[PDB]
């Protein structure tokens, strides 16, 4: 119902050829021309017509006229009216075999993106007619069909189940192909299923026994595709189908095993995650009991840089054996040290760097899984480390910075002058490396360090503070980002002691330089606002003159955001979603503030709009979101209740919304941030507790609870008890054994001294104590140095309990320090 | 202690590693 004219078509040939032209401005030129045509069906049907039709034609101009179409498809379906939409399908599936490669790939480009943009359930017939092009007689067809079949499933795999099940009629047909003679059949054959073993697509978990069988029948196939889709399917099977391949496991290892080996490298890479997949399974001792003696020197081997790589200097066979070698050494710890010794001691000291650097990478691998084994030759291993950190290669000298980095507790539990001091030492003096590659790595280590060292390196301070400011100069954009980190994490390390003067002025005038430099869309904002978010914390009062903009612009980029999550909800087809990071990044940054400056902060607050902006974001489907702003709440509860004091009506059902326990970090700082509004409350939380307490008292008995949210439900309960006796105190026979068990365990701080006169005010109900008092006598025993007040009180409970002497028998199964500290502080 | 910072494993996440 549509044919072509020779005027029309004569202008669109011109036009095709002058898209060609080699001259510097014809081609944006011709640009413009196709802009504004390409927006008119009539051209796009012209398009078509001379990719399929027009034979007379040179191959290059037709399959740029039918790849300009594919753009147009790929912009405009939407608008395409349906006469044209058709003529061009039936046009590409009438030449999915065309004899000219070129044509060939173009039509099935085509297929391809009309069948994701514009979504299969609109194309309703094309799978059934790729299916039967599988069964014909050309060659190419069947191939060409094949290819578009292959695209289709790895795009849209998804589909499975409503077109209206396919894959029921695909996937056994399949499998029919893998006996066909022809390689490139065959490799799209096993590609295709491949999309749908960790599915557990039904169509092929029905017909897993002959999948089986028809993968063993093509494992000597001498295509690397076809070995390498051969390999991924068995690593696959693997994960899901455990079960049907046990019979098998014995010649499946052997298997792999040379495959692993293979001279093509991307056949070997596919084989090498086998050992990965193995190591997660329980069955992994038993099945390698047969082989593990060769695999190890063969992963070992594999871990040598190639030689390409060795050039130039992202996953390979170098790593996947590296990960290969960790998973292992934690699955056998000490057992596997005999046979990695061996090849250490062969490869630790070559005279070839490319051997010696792989013997380095082995020896950080296996340091988690083998780190008691190894303890005996860290003596030696540590010091000969060092000395690589100078070695002529950077390569080995950026090796060397991590693999010490995974032997940092070894390191830092030695005497300081031993091992630590030369270490970082050496480390610094690397930071300042000339090789970029080396400076991440070290730099990247000594962040490792510290977080392990915290307060052994305050004597260091001066030191590290020269070497990482010195950096600002000399690193850009890709290792800054690694050096504000070791900067944000030397300032937790070592807490308040950052805060002196000559350490301030050395420090932030870089890293302002490097704010005001940075715009609000930049990525790079997260490590940045990270750091100063812990430079905040650490250098507190201090902070007080960088403090406003940092704070304006953090409230602004939440403000932002949210503005712009709004849109994309209202027209998401006309706005994108916004990075909800720019919103975490900057509420941490914020708490950084609220923490550092405490009070100081007031005025900041006062004038702004934070907490109309944090009650949106405490309600955020996203639950990094919800964290950061509770966590923000709890430090602006601290610094300035006065301005969170009329929020609290509207903040305290959303806190009792987020005791949700899946959600570990949320629920804390909803936990958290309760006990500090109680503090501050006083007696008027005691409409908000039926909102909250029930549930507390269900996170704190629930098994396998991490110690840290336990500790904060417990503050909170005692705190909530402190502050409305009443309605806290029936609960205590039902929470006081974990309460106490969980409070034994933290330091003599405040959050712990104001949950303590929580649980003595609940004086209220002394009868909820008595079934389970040794745990309380063991919860004030924990006290070394209690404030006097508290003593006084603590006297009064045990004394009075003693007065119900008789209780000789049950005091007496005291261990001897709990029984001894009790008599020296309170005299029972 | 009291509340989770969630900083330690970004900064983790981001640091220099061979595999």
């Amino acid at each position: 119902e549509w044919k072509p004219d020779e005027q029309g078509l004569q202008q669109i040939l011109q036009l095709l050829k002058e898209s060609q032209s080699p001259d510097t401005t014809i081609q944006r030129t011709v640009q413009q021309k196709l802009e504004q045509l390409n927006q008119y069906p009539d051209f796009n049907n012209y398009l078509i017509f001379v990719l399929t039709k027009l034979k007379s034609e040179d191959e290059p101009t037709r399959s740029l006229s039918g790849l300009i179409l594919k753009n147009n498809v790929k912009a405009h379906f939407q608008n395409f009216p349906n006469g044209v939409t058709d003529f061009i399908k039936s046009e590409c599936l009438n030449n999915i075999g065309d004899s000219s490669p070129l044509i060939r790939a173009t039509v099935g480009i085509l297929i391809t993106t009309i069948a994701s943009k514009g979504e299969l359930q609109n194309w309703p017939d094309l799978l059934p007619k790729l299916c039967s092009l599988l069964d014909s007689e050309d060659y190419n067809t069947c191939e060409g069909a094949f290819g578009a079949l292959q695209k289709i499933c790895e795009d849209s795999a998804e589909i499975l189940d409503s077109l209206d099940r396919p894959l029921n009629i695909m996937i056994p047909k399949f499998l029919q192909f893998f006996k066909h003679s022809s390689p490139k059949i065959r490799s799209h054959a096993v590609a295709c299923v491949n999309q749908f073993i960790i599915s557990r697509t039904q169509a092929l978990m029905l017909h897993i026994d002959s999948f089986i069988e028809n993968l063993f029948a093509l494992a000597g196939d001498e295509e690397p595709e076809v070995r390498k889709n051969v390999c991924r399917a068995l690593v696959m099977l693997l994960e899901v189908r455990m079960d049907r391949l046990l019979p098998h496991m014995h010649n499946i290892v052997e298997y792999m095993l040379q495959r692993t080996q293979d001279q093509d490298e991307n056949v070997a890479l596919e084989a090498c995650e086998f050992w990965l997949t193995l190591a997660e399974q329980p069955i992994c001792k038993d099945v390698l009991v047969r082989h593990l003696p060769k695999l190890i020197p063969v992963l070992v081997n594999g871990m040598k840089y190639s030689d390409i790589d060795i050039i130039l200097l992202d996953w390979n066979l170098r790593k996947c054996s590296a990960a290969a070698l960790d998973v292992l050494a934690n699955v056998y710890r000490d057992e596997l040290l005999p046979h990695i010794l061996p090849l250490l001691k062969e490869l630790l000291f070559h005279h070839e760097w490319v051997v010696k650097e792989s013997g380095i990478l082995v020896l950080g691998a296996i340091a988690e899984g083998c780190m008691q084994g190894m303890i005996p030759y860290l003596p030696e291993l540590i010091p000969h480390l060092i000395q690589c950190l100078s070695d002529k290669k950077a390569l080995v000298r950026s090796i060397t910075c991590w693999t010490l980095s995974r032997y940092a507790h070894w390191v830092v539990s030695q005497p300081p002058d031993t091992y630590l001091k030369p270490l970082m030492t050496e480390l610094l003096k690397r930071i300042l490396d000339s090789n970029k590659r080396v400076q991440e790595a070290a730099c990247s280590a000594f962040a490792t360090l510290e977080e392990e060292a915290c307060t052994e390196l305050v004597p260091y301070l001066a030191y590290i503070l020269d070497t990482l400011v010195f950096a600002f100069s000399k690193y850009q954009h890709k290792n800054l980002l690694i050096l504000y980190d070791a900067i944000g994490t030397l300032a937790d390390s070592v807490g308040h002691h950052l805060n002196k003067p000559e350490y301030i002025q050395m420090l932030m005038p870089p890293l302002i330089q490097k704010w005001n430099m940075l715009k609000d869309e930049d990525k790079d904002l997260f490590p940045l606002l990270e750091c100063l978010s812990s430079v905040a914390t650490a250098l507190q009062s201090g902070f007080l003159p960088y403090c406003e903009p940092v704070y304006q612009r953090c409230v602004n980029l939440v403000q932002k955001t949210l503005a712009q999550a709004m849109l994309n909800n209202a027209q998401p087809d006309q706005y994108e979603a916004p990075d909800k990071d720019f919103m975490i990044v900057a509420l941490d940054l914020l708490s950084g503030l609220a923490e550092g400056l405490g009070g100081n902060i007031e005025q900041l607050v006062a004038r702004s709009n934070i907490l109309t902006l944090m009650y949106q974001c405490m309600q955020d489907k996203m639950p990094e979101v919800r964290q950061s702003s509770f966590a923000l709440l709890g430090d602006l509860t601290k610094a300035c209740f006065q301005h969170v004091k009329p929020c609290i009506a509207d903040f305290m059902p959303i806190l009792g919304t987020n005791l949700n326990p899946e959600f570990i970090s949320v629920c804390n700082n909803a936990t958290w941030a309760i006990g500090e509004i109680s503090i501050q409350m006083g007696i008027e939380m005691q409409p908000y507790i039926p909102m909250v307490l029930h549930q507390l008292v269900e996170i704190i008995n629930r098994p396998n609870t991490p110690k840290t949210l336990l500790e904060n439900t417990a503050i909170t309960i005692g705190r909530l008890g402190y502050v409305c006796p009443q309605e806290v105190a029936p609960m205590l026979q039902q929470f006081i054994r974990p309460w106490c068990t969980s409070l034994r365990n933290i330091r003599d701080n405040e959050e712990k001294d104001s949950a303590f006169r929580g649980i003595c005010t609940m004086s209220v109900n002394p009868s909820g104590v008595i079934q389970d008092f040794i745990f309380f006598c063991d919860a004030v025993a924990s006290w070394i140095n209690p404030k006097d007040d508290l003593r006084d009180m603590f006297c009064k409970i045990l004394h009075g309990f003693k007065n119900q002497e008789n209780w000789r028998r049950f005091s007496d199964q005291f261990p001897l320090p709990l029984k001894e500290r009790l008599a020296a502080f309170y005299g029972v | 202690p009291g509340k989770m910072d969630s900083r330690g494993e970004h900064r983790q996440d981001r640091r220099e590693r061979p595999y």
